[PDB]
RNA sequence: AUAAACAUACUUUGAAUCGGCCAAGUCUGGUAAGCAGGACUGGCGAUGCGGGAUGAACCGAACGUCGAGAUAAAGUGCCAAA
RNA sequence: UAUAUACGUUGUAUUUAUUAUCUCGUGUAUUACUCUAUCAAAAGGGUAGUGAAUACUGAGUUAACAAAUUAAAGCAUAA
């Protein structure tokens, strides 16, 4: 067959590097990915860790001409792809073609909003983290570093809670109501029959 | 002759998982003696697999 | 042409299913099964399924 | 109409660090996690189905496919072994095979 | 406060091992990370052995006058009192492994009936609440 | 005790070579050196292959053209097979 | 995530969850379904209508062999 769906991974309470490990094996296996949110992503050490460590990345830079330099981009969505390019084969087909599958934005955008999404078990800091391990999210490092778009995405998911808070309880309504209308068919005088299919095999 | 299958019994239903009638269902016979294949009718009225 | 000829004996043959039919439909949706394709829906893995 | 098959993700040739074996080739079944659930595919059709923009005036099919066989695991984690009577093209590699129900034991 | 501890008598589940989602009583704790198990053998089937912490789960229900070292004389003994068997059947977790046990003995047929009954239900019931 | 008949003993004629370098449960001169010079053995030179990211010498192992398997050094988050 | 209480709801993410095809039968109900009109709107929006699918919920016909994505050429007019 053809896997024409994309598989939306909510980076929401995730290890940047754990993270990355996995899309970039599964982006070699044909699979298209989308990792929303890719700045509440969490990093290990505490802000003045991670931003000495930033200034070690910043340092690396061409001598003769900084435009051919190494580019260091700011963005906790370019954070990732930089760390999902790392895991994937170099200057070969086979590499580009798989980077060409990967997306992330700082918040959900119109179409991933309203998506399914998953989780990597292997990835979740609940998992593979100390609790008592200071970490960092990739947005607070960003701002730190010259992210100008940090409270713009804050609005966006602010706007965003909102409205699934009210879709939510909307649906909710509707389901508590056809649990109630099925409750009643499933002790339905005339449903005898196929009701009594449905315990046999333990769906009722 | 080939040697059948302990599950393969005369009525027991079939399902066929290869070639043109892949994915039906057929009530099996007896065997081909003269060519070791199963003897199926996924009765014409209800399956429309013939003989 | 061939087809034409055969057809008359390849439909009289099916007298074997006058029998069979009637059986299939005592059984309560038995009928209903044997006339559906075999599906794998999702999350049904052919290593796990007892047919 | 149906579906009587499984999507397996061609991972790639049965390798080492620098060398690379083409003659067998390394499958991903979908919901075999373990090698242990591996021993239903040990012996199992697997075909590599693709399509090919053939011309008006040719009469080569427009649907081509290269049939094979599962033939033994590869590590702990279900990846089975797979020969093909012609070896897998490297430009289908993260492609989907159909990974059938026969040759039936059951 | 937390309502579940690892603790002499209280009943665990085993999750994975040759003896998964069968029920057990822990009776004497080595260290935080090892208990000793002796789901009554002649009631679950458990023999006593240590486990470590990571591949049970604890439950509700916590034998009375269970000791440390407790003979399995005795346990079985207790472990009826309580009627740990009756009380973990009507938990959640209790109708999740009867579940499964009913769901893995369903050949093809069986399958077929209930996805044709349970769509028809499901969008019969569908049918019976108003859009007003 | 063990091994040894495509064993053993050779005879004649002749080639090339006698700038060597490396390792170390070794040594001398030197503060020391990827320094100079030695004792025993294994190497590189003359040698590719698997591994140590890269490397004359390290580790595994020495090579007719191939197929299928068990392996060696060493590995099993991704690049990279596990 | 040391998550108010209670429960641990166990134990297979994507690809991959429709009972073969067509016809016959009457209304209701439902929909992140389609289209039209309108109010709105960088909405899985409201209102009215229409069709589609499904449930109440049927019955009948048919199947046997077969078959079931772009190529190749031009220059009249217009910006």
């Amino acid at each position: 067959s053809t896997n024409n769906k994309v598989t939306v991974i909510d980076c929401h309470g995730h290890v940047l590097g754990r993270v990355a490990s996995v899309v970039a094996k599964h982006l070699l296996l044909g699979q298209k990915f989308v990792l929303v949110r890719c700045e509440d992503l969490q990093v290990c050490g505490t802000l003045k860790m991670r931003l000495v460590q930033w200034e070690l990345y910043q340092r690396k830079r061409v001598n003769t001409n900084p435009t051919r330099g190494a580019f260091h981009h700011r963005s906790p969505a370019d954070m990732v792809r930089k760390a999902v390019r790392g895991m994937l084969p170099k200057n070969n087909y086979r590499g580009k073609l798989a980077l060409k599958n990967l997306k992330c934005f700082e918040g959900c955008p119109a179409p991933y909003d309203k998506m399914k999404k998953s989780s990597i078990p292997e990835a979740a800091a609940i998992y593979s983290f100390n609790p008592t391990r200071k970490r960092t999210l990739l947005g607070e490092l960003g701002t730190a570093v010259g992210w100008k778009y940090a409270d713009v995405v804050a609005k966006n998911e602010a706007e965003r809670k909102e409205r699934a808070a009210k879709w939510y309880a909307a649906k909710q309504l509707k389901q508590k109501a056809v649990a109630e209308a099925k409750e009643k068919i499933l002790a339905d005088e005339k449903y005898k029959a196929k009701v009594a299919i449905l315990k046999k095999f333990g769906y009722a | 002759l080939e040697k059948l299958r302990k599950s393969i019994v005369p009525g027991a239903i079939l399902i066929i998982v290869a070639g043109k009638y892949a994915g039906k269902k057929v009530v099996f016979l007896k065997q081909c003696i003269k060519s070791g294949a199963l003897i199926v009718t996924g009765p014409f009225k209800i399956n429309g697999v013939p003989l | 042409q061939y087809e034409a000829k055969k057809a008359l004996i390849v439909e009289k043959q099916k007298q074997v299913d006058e029998s069979v039919v009637a059986e299939i439909k005592k059984v309560p949706y038995l009928k209903e099964y044997m006339a559906s394709y075999f599906t794998l829906k999702n999350g049904d893995h052919p290593h796990l399924l007892k047919f | 109409k149906c579906r009587l098959h499984v999507n397996a993700v061609f991972m790639g040739f049965q390798r080492a660090q620098r060398n690379q074996y083409p003659n067998v080739a390394l499958l991903q079944i979908s919901g075999v996690n373990t090698k242990e659930d591996t021993p239903f595919y040990i012996g199992k059709r697997v075909a590599y189905v693709y399509k090919v923009n053939v011309k008006k005036g040719s009469n080569k099919p427009a649907i081509r496919a290269i049939f094979g066989k599962i033939v033994a695991p590869h590590g702990n984690h279900g990846v089975v072994k797979a020969r093909f009577l012609h070896n897998l093209p490297p430009k289908a590699m993260g492609q989907n095979l159909k990974v059938f129900l026969y040759p039936s034991n059951i | 406060v937390f309502s579940r501890f690892v603790e002499v008598g209280r009943v665990v589940l085993m999750k994975t091992g040759p003896f998964a989602s069968k029920l057990a009583v822990i009776v004497e704790i080595l260290d935080h990370n090892r208990v000793l198990v002796d789901g009554p053998q002649a009631i679950t089937g458990v023999p006593r052995q240590v486990v470590n912490l990571n591949t049970i789960s604890l439950t509700s229900f916590v034998v009375n006058k269970v000791t440390r070292g407790m003979t399995h004389k005795k346990l079985c003994l207790r472990f009826t009192q309580d009627a740990i068997i009756k009380r973990f059947n009507k938990t959640a977790t209790g109708k999740a492994i009867e579940k499964r046990i009913l769901r893995e003995k369903m050949t093809d047929f069986d399958k077929f009936q209930v996805s044709i009954i349970n769509r028809k239900i499901n969008a019969a019931a569908k049918i019976a609440v108003s859009k007003k």
